[PDB]
RNA sequence: GCGAUGAUCACCCCUUCUUUUUUGAAGGGGUGGGUACAAAUGGCAGUCUGACAAGU
């Protein structure tokens, strides 16, 4: 939870956390690949990591993100909708305890 | 960490895992296995903890708010402790004072019949009908089951006086009684 | 002096007036028998 | 599946004017609420007020307006 | 008046997770997540069913507006036992706990809150609550807290703002199902207290249709509240 | 809830019994409250102690309301202590007056 | 025959007591409802009973509107209007309370030590 | 195969047909009360006054 806790604050705050770095920097193999980002300040951010990736963040992709977060627990095998939801409202209590500045 | 009031309803046995599990961020696989031996894995509560834990909505208390849940917590386990030697030597004492009385009712039963006389003396000076009513505010003697009340009292008032007149109490009445 | 009361106070008030004249019934009728012997 | 025959679409409506004939009790008789309806606004128009929010209302409008 | 001693008998309402108490007074009710405590002071009525106790919480209509659309006679409530709802200005838990009474244990409600002291009042209440999420995040970004909140089935706005519509569209556009609720509480003087109330709302009304959602039906709050009505209104991506 | 109630109920905080007893009855109300027991009051004496607990209970709500509704309050209590330096100056001069005449 | 202080709790307990009392009331809506329908055919053809699919009866009840599928005492409302008139009772009390104390703070204003010319304009030293 | 070491002793959930005929056939639960403990942000229940005081 510590740890979602910082890199949901990294999320929010538009800047890249170093486990998304090491994430992407896997797939760097991939020569001229497209990168699909939901929110554009995190696209930016990403695209002055240097990495060779095309970042795009447009209107057109929220229908995708839009379908994702639908079918989310059936395309992350493992997890069940409950889970997720516990998991969220653990999370956002953590959250909402550090932006009150408890 | 409110879900663990949850998962141990037993009083006793949430304060002694408490102990164990000061903060809810620490776990370990061995850890695991600790509080797994604090009582059974049957209920399953060693492995709930563990994933209840690392996600939660408990709001982390100082680590001097900490020292006093421990501190208190060992404060509750004592008198545990203690509640269970004190009712032991009641047994014991029962035995000696009223082995009559303890024998025919039990040594709890006939302890509370005598605090409600006031004494060993109120109790076996007092006739039959009175010693029934003397603990038919607890229930202690509880148609056919007014009968049983009042025949059990009689005999408990009988068993009262062999144990108050006499200066080295025998059991002996007591078990045919 | 002017007051305002709940219904408890007022059905305790009630109450103690209509002992008093009772009390007051029951001890004149009391003098006035003894005075007439 | 919608194969009511002429008798369940009898009974169903007798259920109707069962049920709502029930409710009819709870509602309560019209010459009630003639009174209770009174004493409601005088009620309500004293506790909300909004008395002076009309009147800010009007003014507002006034002030805007030009005046020749 | 509805004293404490008083019994009641307690019936369901159109709506799915809304009851009423008949008597001498009807009340509008929800039955308790929490049962034992009051979240803001409401009152409670007791029932013993076969023997466990099930609590109700009474609904004020002067207090929530929601309440106030269910006494006007709202036609359709997307608010459901068994459904996600984004809960958009929640100040406090006076009306958010009743929604999570109606959605149930197996339902959810985001409750977004923007100022602190009221954020801080949503959470000591929502530890009690397992099925509300708090988030205190600004409306106008929803990309900040896309992250907790998954696609939900109605969005219910109670927040006073002038470019309310706006915050709509977006949290709409991110997190609302297709064909799902809109429920919108608008206050005239907020957007615009010079001209009457009704023109007020024929422009909020306007707005939504450029957003893509179709209204359905539109309810005034009198006498609850003054210059404020509900819109109700289905999300048709299509 | 503290911080957002006058210094006069803060002064007959703990008197209630008394205060709406003597008020329904036409009799004087208490004057200490709950403060009776603050140190700068028993260092008063006779009628000063009625006087010390209006000054200190009006000086309470100033450090209170700062206490709690100072966002970035420092933990040090430098307004409590400026705070107790006026009313032990008050004291001073309320304790120096003599009712008899020299 | 009485004093300030009196009259301000008198009042101070009305005005609390006015409050519990009309939460525990209900007050039937009055607002305007309007429907939006997409046609002109749909508007003729509208009628209560069928967007709300109801029975006439149901259509008069706002606060309670059952549906048709879904349904498919003289004494115990003279209680409800004393239960009404109570509230209407708290509130003359209130008011009447409120008379009182206004002219028992206007006698201890015109006590006021001050110029009372009217009040001359004179800043208090 | 008894007993003075003690027997006995609150509420509610005639009709039709027929006859060798005076003959045959059919029609445990809920309330209430008592005792002890615990909780209520349930009730009583309403949070004093408001510009002068002290010295020459």
């Amino acid at each position: 939870a510590a740890n979602a806790l910082e890199e949901a604050n990294s999320i929010i705050e538009g800047k890249v956390s170093s486990q998304l770095e090491k994430l992407l920097e896997e797939i760097k193999k991939d020569k001229k690949s497209t990168l699909i980002v939901s929110e554009t300040k995190l696209a930016n951010a990403i695209n002055k990591l240097g990495l060779n990736f095309n970042v795009v963040s447009d209107a057109v992709t929220l229908d995708i993100y839009r379908a994702i977060k639908e079918y989310l627990p059936e395309l992350l095998p493992g997890m069940s909708d409950n889970d997720l939801s516990k998991m969220s409202l653990g999370l956002a209590h953590s959250i909402g305890r550090h932006k009150l500045k408890f | 960490f409110p879900e663990l009031a949850k998962l141990v309803p037993d009083n006793y046995t949430f304060a002694k895992l408490v102990l164990f599990i000061k903060d809810k961020a620490s776990l370990n696989d061995d850890s695991l296995h600790d509080l797994a031996a604090l009582l059974n894995e049957d209920s399953g509560i060693a492995q709930r903890v563990i994933d209840n834990a690392r996600i939660s909505m408990g709001q982390d208390i100082s680590e001097t708010d900490m020292e006093n849940v421990c501190v208190f917590a060992q404060r509750v386990a004592s008198l545990a402790d203690y509640r269970r030697q004190l009712y032991d030597y009641l047994c014991e004492k029962m035995h000696t004072v009223a082995p009559n009385l303890s024998e025919l009712i039990g040594e709890v039963i006939g302890a509370r019949l005598i605090s409600h006389a006031g004494s060993l003396t109120n109790l076996s000076k007092q006739a039959a009908s009175t010693v029934q009513i003397l603990g038919a505010e607890k229930a202690l003697f509880r148609k056919n089951k007014g009968r049983i009340s009042r025949y059990l009292a009689n005999k408990c008032s009988m068993a009262s006086r062999i144990d108050n007149y006499s200066e080295e109490p025998s059991n002996v009445f007591g078990s045919v009684l | 002096r002017a007051v305002v009361l709940g219904g408890d106070e007022k059905k305790a008030r009630s109450f103690i007036q209509k002992v008093l004249t009772i009390s007051k019934a029951k001890d004149s009728k009391r003098k006035e028998q003894k005075a007439s012997q | 599946e919608g194969t009511l025959t002429d008798h369940e679409r009898k009974y169903l409506n007798k259920l109707i004017k069962r049920n709502s004939q029930n409710l009819r009790s709870w509602d309560l008789e019209e010459e009630v609420r003639d009174e209770l309806e009174d004493i409601q606004q005088s009620i309500l128009k004293d506790t909300v007020s909004t008395a002076n929010t009309d009147r800010s209302k009007r003014r507002r409008f006034k002030r805007k307006q030009f005046k020749e | 008046g509805a004293r404490g001693g008083a019994k009641v008998v307690i019936e369901p309402h159109r709506h799915a997770g809304v009851y009423i108490a008949r008597g001498k007074e009807d009340l509008l009710v929800t039955k308790n997540m929490a049962p034992g405590e009051s979240v803001y002071g409401e009152k409670r009525i007791s029932v013993e069913e076969p023997p466990t106790k099930v609590e109700y919480r009474v609904w004020n209509p002067f207090r929530s507006k929601l309440a106030a659309g269910i006494m006007g006679g709202l036609d359709e409530l997307f608010i459901a036992p068994g459904k996600k709802v984004l809960y958009l200005g929640a100040a406090s838990g006076t009306s958010v706990s009743h929604v999570s009474d109606v959605v149930g244990p197996e339902g959810v409600v985001y409750a977004v809150e923007f100022s602190h002291r009221p954020g801080r009042e949503l959470i000591s209440m929502a530890k009690k609550r397992p099925n509300i999420i708090p988030i205190i995040e600004d409306a106008r970004h929803p990309q900040k807290y896309r992250m907790l909140i998954g696609m939900v089935d109605c969005v219910f706005a109670d927040v006073a703002q002038p470019d309310q519509a706006r915050i709509i569209a977006l949290n709409s556009h991110m997190f609302l199902k297709d064909q799902g609720g809109v429920v919108i509480s608008i206050k005239a003087n907020c957007i615009d207290s010079t001209v009457d109330a009704e023109t007020v709302f024929a422009r909020e009304v306007q707005k939504l249709r450029e957003e893509r959602i179709k209204p359905l039906e539109q309810l005034t709050l009198e006498p609850y509240e003054r210059d404020h009505c509900i819109v109700v209104g289905r999300y048709m991506r299509s | 809830s503290l911080a957002k109630s006058p210094a006069s109920t803060i002064q007959i905080l703990g008197a209630e019994k008394a205060l709406f007893r003597a008020l329904k009855t036409k009799h004087d109300t208490p004057k200490y409250g709950l403060l009776y027991h603050a140190s700068l009051v028993g260092q008063a004496t006779g009628k000063n102690k009625g006087k010390i607990a209006r000054v200190l209970a009006a000086k309470a709500a100033v450090s209170l309301r700062y206490d709690a509704l100072a966002e970035d309050r420092d933990d040090s209590g430098d307004i409590g202590l400026e705070s107790r330096a006026k009313v032990e100056n008050r004291l001073s001069q309320l304790e120096g007056r003599d009712l008899r005449t020299t | 025959t009485q004093d300030s202080n009196y009259v301000r709790t008198l009042r101070q307990i009305e005005l609390k007591k006015l409050e519990k009392g009309a939460k525990q009331l209900m007050f039937k809506s009055s607002g305007n409802h309007t429907i939006f329908v997409d046609s002109r055919e749909k508007m003729n053809e509208f009628t209560p009973e069928k967007f709300f699919n109801t029975t006439s009866e149901m259509v008069n009840r706002s606060e309670n509107r059952l549906t048709k599928d879904q349904l498919a005492k003289e004494s115990l409302d003279k209680k409800k209007l004393k239960k009404f008139k109570q509230v209407k009772q708290h509130l003359q009390r209130e008011t009447q309370l409120k008379q009182v104390q206004q002219r028992m703070d206007a006698q201890r204003e015109l006590l006021k030590k001050g110029s009372k010319k009217k009040w001359k304009k004179q800043r208090k030293r």
